[PDB]
């Protein structure tokens, strides 16, 4: 019975790992067939069905004992789901298969007998482990079983099934591994089998005819059971029609789906109305359990299908018959909503007028409010309206035909009056007051009319939803604003209405036109506009005036919000009455709503931020609290907002006055810094608690909110100044004109764009195209103005209306829609052009440019142009995209010329970008990389070539060779081998020459060739340079002369031109130069030929330095190359010309003989402030470490909340929230590690105004020992774990920087505590594989990128890595140094032997130690290279002997390298900075020291002798000591290093 | 069923585009080819000695690549050939003390061409005589760093870190080079029915077959 072996009856699954395909048996057409199944999963392993479940019988002579398996054994397999026998076959046709694998329903019969074959060397046939490969043979046939590729079922879309055979030969990839199943798999697939199979009986038995009651009663039992066990809800008496599930179960639902019971569901319901039971007959108490019966299949029908795309599309393949069996009271209306309202495809699919209309008579029939209900849902799908089915709704609830069904309202002599009518035909009339009171004393009649109107007008909220017009022009009408605020402010109607009431007022009147989102912030300010004096009462009514409108038509509802606010907070408890939090919930969102549409004053906001605090200090509780840190967040932005115009206002005032200081407006910005500005009336206690409380939350959302709430509040100053800092005066009139301009252009464009639906299908092109035009026209030309322009424009915000104008749907053949957004993207294109902020800020949207387009290829060349920080970062993603589209759509140039862009940028090239381009290029094929090799294609060329020779089309495939040709040379340009090797085999140098000699070839062709020639030929790290020895470059030196000669020629004749001048000034000389200039060329110089086309090449160049057309430019290139030609000439020993070398040496000889005052003012002003203000900011943000390290003091002691913070609960939370956040928000995480590395890191001081301000803000807020105690506390809380978990499982190098360094204070001053923390973890979690494998990968990748180089960030981020480890292993801790180099795990990483690796390489390795050792140790790696040592002194120390003995006797030698580095002297830095070489020396001797302790053989002490020679150490002990120059300031002593070197080398004597 | 050792005399069947044992041209030429025609498993070739191989581990030529470099001052190129030949000592006592050891999938290994006494290493500063498109396979007496080579599973019922199992097929990945050995349908002008051995992307898999074991 043991679990380790392969036992009989187990239940497991057979995978075939070489298809990576589970064995299933499935009914295809009438009969059962086995196959393999084809998955669509990214994981195959994932792909567990209940048909690939197979029960392992062992063959013995008793029928009735089984036993653990054995490899020489039999077995047989049963499907579990069907019981059939696996078998096999004679094949039908006899392929290469014999015979096929079929499910026999017997197994009685030694067809379906198998063998076991291992697939690696067994511990003898004992036993057959579980989760081990196996090979299958048929002992009847003595045949081996394969996969092949035959779909079973090839007449059908998306062939699934495949077949299997045996052969007569064995494959040795053939093999299975068996995966166990879990006993709750088996369960429900035993419970799902018996239940088909009961319902399949029952629905045999209604299509018969005759059903007993008992036969009734039981199906009604397993019915009840199915819908039970498909909600996975304990069955405690509950009804069962009646059943919530918070999570169904996706595992059951696939069972259900895959045994054929929706099938039998459906055929139940199906097979009585075929007459058993008649749908109108189904009323009568003799059909009642029909009903039920009917009513539970439905149940069935729609928990099987919820979350769960594959099983909701398989049912509404039913959709008729569902729809069909709707009205009576069976739940079908309820399934058919619970299957269309969360399928969005589905739900247009199938929702439409027939079905629209059905329900507006039924509800006619029977006014239920429910059917109202689902009318409402059916409009809104995952909170996000549907316009086709919205519309088909409105249109037919709207319809004046159809006006008997909704209850009217109205206004009398006021008070309000609901009007309906009966289903008797008969008017009725009431007043709200008495139907509510009616309502509350119990009048159900009353009760239902109430519960009527209030879905009546949640239908036509959610009708309105999204701004439908065409019910929201309809609905205003019938109720108006002054309705809707008497309703909702009457107190007497009940919370329910008065919250129905209230959403209506926010999706009818609130979200309309013009209202729009207004930015708090403007960055743009009118000079004229600004006040010398400003208050909170004239921002106000700035602000107001600001407002077009001028009568606010939601004064009383603001009132009423804040009144609503009032009494809530009046209340101990807010949050008791469910009932009220609906109506709280929506007064908060229309608040919300009204202030993001600019409807509140600073004043009014400030006092709902008082109040909003108040209340705060489920779900609807959690949304109203986003909802109110949301206002908050605005409120604090509208603050910043009015500080930076009090700062413009005081400068403004101090310029007028002192030009008709800074200690003044330095003493006014502080001021503010503080009082009638404070979010509450407590200085910051009550928003500080609230943070926390919301912090202290298990919600994510309001965690998050809270957090970065807390972390704003502490950056006022900073954030104020940045803010400051990107301020636009526009003071000059064009400038204010342009401002007018586009304010004007752009409010009539977005007004536009929002009324789009009705012209995007008139004026309004012709508009949009004059906007556009004007638009691009002022963006302007010329440097001088563009940088002001593209800036007006980002504060203006244009960006935004542009990228909403490209989302503007539209269909395609519209030549005017094309040309506007033609037209748009351009303007896009203009305004990122040389701004990288503007770059940023149009990448940041970048999805929207990654479709198919060349428009779009182009807007992405200009954002990513010239910018070096993208074109670094650029994403695989958008590469791979861009490739795609190459390879399928076509070859366009605009891809190229993008690829080119991202290679090249700002000058320097990106390797990263040409290595990934140029390895996709080559994947991709032939059908992207195109090249004329074969005589065909050449000819082709040519004539291509004849044709464009006047000209090259923009788009032409001549024009796309050439690119591609320019993309590959930029390739090969980089440092890479094999893109060389690459580029040479695609286009060899005899096509290249034979393309480039030929008469005709364009000049941009010939360009072209020779800049790849030299880029891939010329200048490469091949062994093997093919360019020299050969006659082709001789060949193409003979053409760059004749092209010189005719260059002269066309320059006498006044023919120039400019194309062939470039290509001569440009490639041919750079050519020549390289190709001269380098030492493999010295015997290329050899043959009479040879030296005459030199001397061709000498006279050429000359005659064109002396043509005096050349420019000043190219002169230095000119004279650069004759020199080269001529040092090569005489070296060459060539017969010159008398004349010519005269020349030649005159040439040799002669080279070696009041806006601008008020910008100044402004910007003195900002430095001034920001050099201020600094250490305030720094104080500001320390005071968050004593806020965080002390909570508990901002509540009141004997709280909840109280304990829980003194309990640790808020830095527990907080830490276990960052892992959390860490996937989400980067930044977030990044500056809680920061908060933890500074509460964790020396208390500091600032100076005197930054201490009282400190002291200030203590007071207000809160009314190495202590560094071991808070490392204990945080270690206590789970810090290590959370650092651990970061540096295993991140991707971003910040995330990792800042874990090390969490990690490096947590084990500072080498804590005991956290040591042995930090090796428990290590030794029990599973993830010290993980964290020794990243550790040793970095590790190797700063070697490789040392070695490369022999800077950078992998040799920059070794040293913190270093450290921690050397402080993990400090105070000798013998555990962790033995674990640092083996691990107990299966794979260990020896860390000290990758230090001493790095420490050989970095120091120069064998050259470098054998003397040479000074022109590696530079002034940087100095630092590393003393850290390395330390961390090795750290190893050996303890004395760990194993860790001695490795370093000793590694294979690397580093032990000469230590030696040498005592033993040599690094000249370059000695005289530069000579402690540091003490330091060195000093770091190496205590190495020696440390490695030799408790040794005593002399191996050690040998290995070390022979690098240190005892003459050489007692010179360089006698000159340190000697040395005392240095001394003077000096950290470390000469002295004390001669004296450790003199120990050491007592002990070695 | 045994597993692969270090030490032992192995040949390299290719199964690809071109199916043969890998063999080398006579004389001093330094050019591995396959010869499909001169015979198969059941049929091994008459001269089956240019196509054994022996596995060894991995070496250290950093020294002696210095060295190298140095010599294409006196007192210091003689320091380094000192410091190469110290190397190449412990380099033999290491292959003695490794000796008999079992190989795992991705380990690096050697192939040492005993009839030549070269180690088979593979260039990447330099292509393939015939592709273009591929880098260089070549016999080495000294040997490289591109003699190392990954011994990558080719089937999937076998992982990393898994004793390799003789008659195997497998992957021989350069270390440097990072493309797998492949058997191109390249027919040498000089000779005919010989294919080219050389090292670039492809489907090819080598199976492993055991001639002689350490013991032995
Ligand atoms: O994530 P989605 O959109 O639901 O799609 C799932 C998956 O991508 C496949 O469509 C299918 O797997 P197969 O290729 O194995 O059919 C699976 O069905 P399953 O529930 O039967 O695994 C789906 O649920």
């Amino acid at each position: 019975h043991l679990e380790e072996v392969l036992k009989g009856g187990d239940v497991v699954r057979l995978f075939h790992a070489e298809q990576e395909k589970f064995l299933t048996c499935d009914e295809y057409k009438g009969k059962l067939q086995v196959f393999l199944r084809t998955t669509l999963r990214q994981s195959a392993t994932s792909a567990t069905s209940s048909n690939a479940l197979w029960e392992v019988e062992v063959v013995h002579h008793d029928p009735c004992r089984g036993g653990a398996g054995h490899w020489n054994g039999l077995y047989r397999f049963k499907h579990l789901a069907t019981g059939n026998y696996l078998a096999a076959e004679e094949n039908p046709s006899y392929e290469k298969i014999k015979y096929c694998l079929v499910a026999v329903p017997h197994g009685n019969d030694i067809a379906s007998l198998f063998e076991l074959d291992p697939t690696t060397l067994q511990k003898t046939d004992s036993f057959v482990p579980r989760n081990s490969y196996v090979r299958l043979r048929h002992l009847c046939t003595n045949t081996w079983i394969q996969s092949t590729n035959v779909p079973i079922d090839i007449e059908e879309e998306r062939p699934i099934r495949l077949m299997l055979g045996t052969c007569p030969t064995k494959e040795d990839k053939e093999a299975f591994a068996i995966v166990s199943v879990p006993v709750s798999e088996i369960r429900d697939l035993d419970f799902a089998n018996d239940a088909s199979s009961m319902l399949a009986s029952a629905v045999e038995k209604l299509n018969e005819g005759f059903i007993s009651q008992n036969d009734r009663r039981f199906v009604i039992q397993l019915l009840e059971d199915l819908v039970f066990f498909v909600s996975d809800v304990p069955n405690n008496g509950q009804n069962v029609l009646d059943i919530m599930v918070t999570k169904p179960n996706r595992e059951r639902q696939k069972l259900m789906r895959e045994q054929n019971i929706l099938k039998q569901v459906f055929g139940i319901l199906k097979a009585p109305f075929r007459p058993l039971v008649r749908l109108e007959e189904l009323s009568d108490q003799k059909n009642a359990p029909y009903q039920h019966m009917f009513r539970l299949c439905y149940r069935v029908l729609r928990h099987s299908q919820e979350d769960y795309r594959k099983n909701q599309e398989h049912i509404a393949k039913q959709f008729g018959m569902m729809q069909s069996q709707i009205g009576y009271d069976i739940l079908a209306e309820d399934t058919i909503t619970a299957l269309l309202h969360n399928n969005r495809k589905l739900l247009e699919k199938h929702i439409t007028k027939t079905e629209v209309e059905t329900f507006v008579s039924l509800v006619r029939k029977n006014r239920e409010p429910r059917f109202l209900d689902y009318l409402s849902d059916l409009c809104v799908s995952n909170h996000i309206a549907i316009p086709v089915t919205q519309e088909l709704i409105c249109k037919c609830v709207l319809d004046p035909k159809n006006s008997d069904i909704l209850i009217r309202t109205e206004l009398r002599p006021e008070e309000v009056w609901l009007t309906w009518t009966d289903k008797n035909n008969e008017h009725h009339e009431k007043s709200v007051r008495q139907l509510a009171q009616e309502a509350r004393a119990g009048n159900a009649h009353d009760e239902n009319v109430l519960s009527y109107y209030r879905y009546q007008l949640k239908l036509f909220a959610r009708m309105c939803l999204d701004r439908q017009y065409l019910a929201i022009d309809e609905i205003s009408q019938q109720l108006g604003v002054d309705l809707i605020f008497l309703c909702m402010a009457d107190e007497m109607l009940p919370f329910d209405l008065r919250a129905s009431f209230c959403h209506l007022m926010l999706h009818v009147h609130v979200d309309r036109d013009p209202q729009e989102l207004v930015t708090p912030v403007k960055f743009a300010r009118l000079w004229t506009e600004i006040p010398t004096a400003i208050t909170i009462k004239d921002y106000d009514s700035n602000l107001n005036a600001s407002r077009d409108d001028k009568k606010n038509k939601f004064a009383n509802t603001m009132e009423f919000v804040e009144d609503y606010l009032n009494n809530v907070v009046s209340e101990a408890v807010p949050f008791a009455n469910e009932e009220k939090n609906k109506l709280t919930f929506e007064v908060v969102s229309l608040a919300h709503n009204l202030i993001y549409f600019g409807f509140y004053s600073f004043s009014e906001l400030l006092r709902l931020t008082r109040t909003l605090l108040g209340i705060i200090d489920d779900i609807v509780v959690m949304e109203t609290k986003l909802k109110i840190l949301e206002i908050l967040q605005f409120i604090l932005n509208v603050r910043l907002d009015y500080r930076i115009s009090y700062l413009l206002s005081v400068f403004k005032k101090e310029f007028v006055e002192v030009f008709p200081n800074l200690d003044r407006i330095g003493e006014q910005a502080e001021a503010m810094f503080g009082s009638m500005l404070e979010v509450d009336d407590e200085g910051g206690r009550m928003f500080l608690r609230v943070l926390i409380h919301l912090t202290m939350h298990d919600y994510a959302p309001l965690v998050s909110g809270a957090l970065q709430l807390l972390f704003k509040h502490f950056s006022q100053r900073q954030e104020a100044m940045h803010t400051f800092k990107q301020v636009q005066l526009l003071i000059s009139a064009q400038d204010v004109e342009n401002y007018k301009v586009i304010k004007s252009e752009l409010d009539r464009l977005r007004t536009m764009v929002e009324k789009s639906e009705l012209w995007v299908d008139s004026e309004n092109y012709q508009i949009v195209k004059g906007i556009l035009e004007r638009l691009n026209k002022m963006c302007g030309v010329g440097e001088q103005m563009r940088k002001k322009q593209q800036r007006l424009l980002k504060n203006m915000d244009a960006h935004k209306v542009m990228l909403d104008l490209l989302q503007i749907p539209y269909d395609k053949g519209d030549a005017k829609m094309m040309e506007i957004l033609r037209y748009t993207h351009q303007f896009l294109q203009k305004f990122c052009a040389g701004n990288p902020g503007n770059q940023a800020l149009l990448h940041k949207h970048l999805h929207l440019f990654l479709t198919p387009g060349l428009l779009e290829a182009e807007t992405m060349q200009h954002i990513f142009l010239n910018n070096y920080q993208l074109c670094s970062e650029i994403s695989e993603p958008v590469l791979q995209h861009f490739v795609h589209l190459l390879a399928t759509h076509g070859r366009h140039v605009q891809y190229l010329d993008f690829l080119h862009t991202v290679i090249k940028a700002e000058g320097k090239y990106v390797k990263k970008c040409q290595d990934m381009i140029m390895t996709e290029l080559t994947n991709a094929g032939d059908d992207v990389v195109v090249f004329y090799n074969d005589k065909a294609s050449l000819a082709h060329l040519l004539d291509m070539m004849k044709a464009a020779r006047d000209g090259v089309e923009d788009h032409s495939p001549l024009m796309y060779h050439i690119s591609l040709v320019d993309l590959l040379a930029a390739c090969a340009e980089g440092k890479n081998v094999y893109t060389e090797i690459k580029c040479t085999s695609l286009l060899p140098l005899e096509d290249v020459v034979s393309v480039v000699t030929h008469e005709d070839c364009i000049t941009e062709v010939k360009m072209a060739y020779v800049n790849f020639v030299n880029h891939c030929y010329v200048d490469t790290e091949v062994e093997m340079k093919e360019i020299y020895t050969s006659n082709h470059i001789w060949t193409l030196f003979e053409n760059f002369t004749l092209d010189m000669a005719r260059v002269c020629s066309k320059r006498e004749k006044r023919v120039a031109d400019p194309t062939l001048e470039k290509y001569v000034l440009s490639v041919v000389l750079d050519t020549i130069n390289a190709f001269f200039s380098s030492p493999f060329s010295e015997n290329s110089t050899s043959l009479q030929t040879h030296q005459t086309i030199v001397v061709q090449l000498l006279q050429s160049t000359t005659r064109l330095l002396e043509c005096p057309w050349l420019q000043q430019q190219h002169k230095g290139s000119v004279e650069a190359c004759i020199r080269t030609l001529a040092m090569v000439a005489k070296g060459r020993a060539i017969l010159l010309p008398m004349d010519l070398d005269a020349h030649i040496s005159s040439m040799l000889s002669s080279g070696a003989s009041d806006y601008k005052n008020i910008i100044e003012k402004l910007q003195d002003i900002i430095t001034a402030l920001e050099e201020r203000l600094k250490p305030l900011v720094q104080a500001e943000l320390s005071v968050l470490v004593d806020v965080l390290h002390w909570p508990e003091l901002l509540f009141l002691e004997g709280s909840e909340a109280y304990q829980r913070c003194e309990s640790g609960g808020f830095l527990s939370k907080l830490i276990q929230h960052t892992k959390d956040l860490m996937e989400s928000e980067e930044k977030l995480c990044i500056k809680v590690l920061r908060t933890l590395q500074q509460m964790l890191l020396k208390k500091t001081k600032y100076g005197d105004r930054g201490n009282q301000l400190r002291k200030m803000l203590l007071q207000n807020y809160l009314q190495w020992s202590a560094i071991a105690a808070t490392q204990c506390r945080l270690d206590k809380e789970g810090a290590t774990k959370l650092v651990c978990d970061l540096i295993t499982s991140t991707k971003n190098e910040k995330i990792f920087q800042e874990s090390i360094g969490l990690a490096i204070h947590l084990l500072d001053g080498g804590n005991t505590e956290i040591q042995k923390s930090f090796h428990n973890l290590m030794m029990s979690d599973k993830k010290s594989e993980r964290f020794f494998k990243v550790l040793h990968d970095r590790m190797k990748r700063a070697q490789q990128e040392t070695k490369s180089t022999v800077m950078g960030t992998s040799v920059l981020i070794m040293q913190p890595i270093l450290r921690f480890l050397q402080l993990l292993c400090e105070n000798h801790n013998r555990d962790l140094q033995n674990f640092l180099r083996c691990q107990n795990n299966k794979t260990n990483y020896n860390l000290v032997c990758e230090t001493l690796q790095f420490l050989d390489i970095m120091c120069g390795s064998t050259t470098g130690g054998l003397g040479l050792l000074g022109l590696y140790i530079n002034e940087d790696n100095v630092g590393l290279v003393i850290q390395t040592l330390e961390t090795l002194t750290e190893y050996c120390q303890g004395p760990c002997h194993e860790n001695q003995t490795c370093i000793v006797t590694h294979e690397s030698n580093g032990i000469d390298i230590i030696t040498a580095l005592i033993l040599n002297d690094i000249s370059p830095l000695c005289k530069y900075r000579m402690d540091l070489v003490l330091q060195l020396k000093d770091n190496a001797s205590k190495l020696l020291l440390a490695l030799m302790e408790s040794r005593h053989d002399s191996e050690n002490a040998e290995r070390i002798l022979i690098s240190l020679r005892p003459q050489e150490l007692v010179d360089v002990i006698k000159k340190a000591y000697l040395q005392e120059e240095e001394r003077e300031n000096s950290e470390v002593s000469p002295r004390e290093v001669g004296h450790n070197i003199y120990i050491l080398a007592l002990q070695l004597s | 069923s045994s597993f692969l050792h270090i030490g032992d005399i192995v040949s390299l069947y290719a199964e690809g585009s071109v199916n043969g044992f890998i063999s080398t041209l006579g004389l001093v030429d330094d050019r591995c080819v396959v010869e499909p025609a001169a015979g198969d498993l059941d049929n091994p070739p008459k001269k089956f000695r240019d196509c054994l191989f022996k596995v060894c581990p991995m070496n250290r030529y950093s020294a002696q690549k210095q060295y190298w470099k140095a010599k294409q001052d006196v007192v210091l190129l003689q320091k380094l050939q000192h410091a190469a030949q110290m190397e190449q000592k412990q380099n033999d006592t290491e292959n003695k003390k490794v000796h008999g050891d079992v190989v795992k999938y991705g380990s690096v290994i050697q192939l040492l061409h005993m009839k030549s006494n070269k180690y088979l290493t593979v260039n990447k500063r330099l292509p393939a005589l015939l592709e273009k498109n591929a880098m260089r396979v070549t016999l080495d007496a000294t040997g490289n760093e591109g003699s190392w080579l990954f011994i990558q599973p080719f089937w999937k019922l076998r992982s990393n870190g898994d004793n390799v199992v003789v008659g195997d097929k497998v992957i021989l990945n350069p270390v440097n080079a990072g493309q797998p050995l492949h058997a191109s349908n390249y027919e040498l002008s000089d000779n005919a029915g010989c294919k080219e051995v050389n090292s670039v992307n492809c489907n090819t898999s080598w199976k492993i077959n055991l001639f002689m074991q350490f013991r032995d």
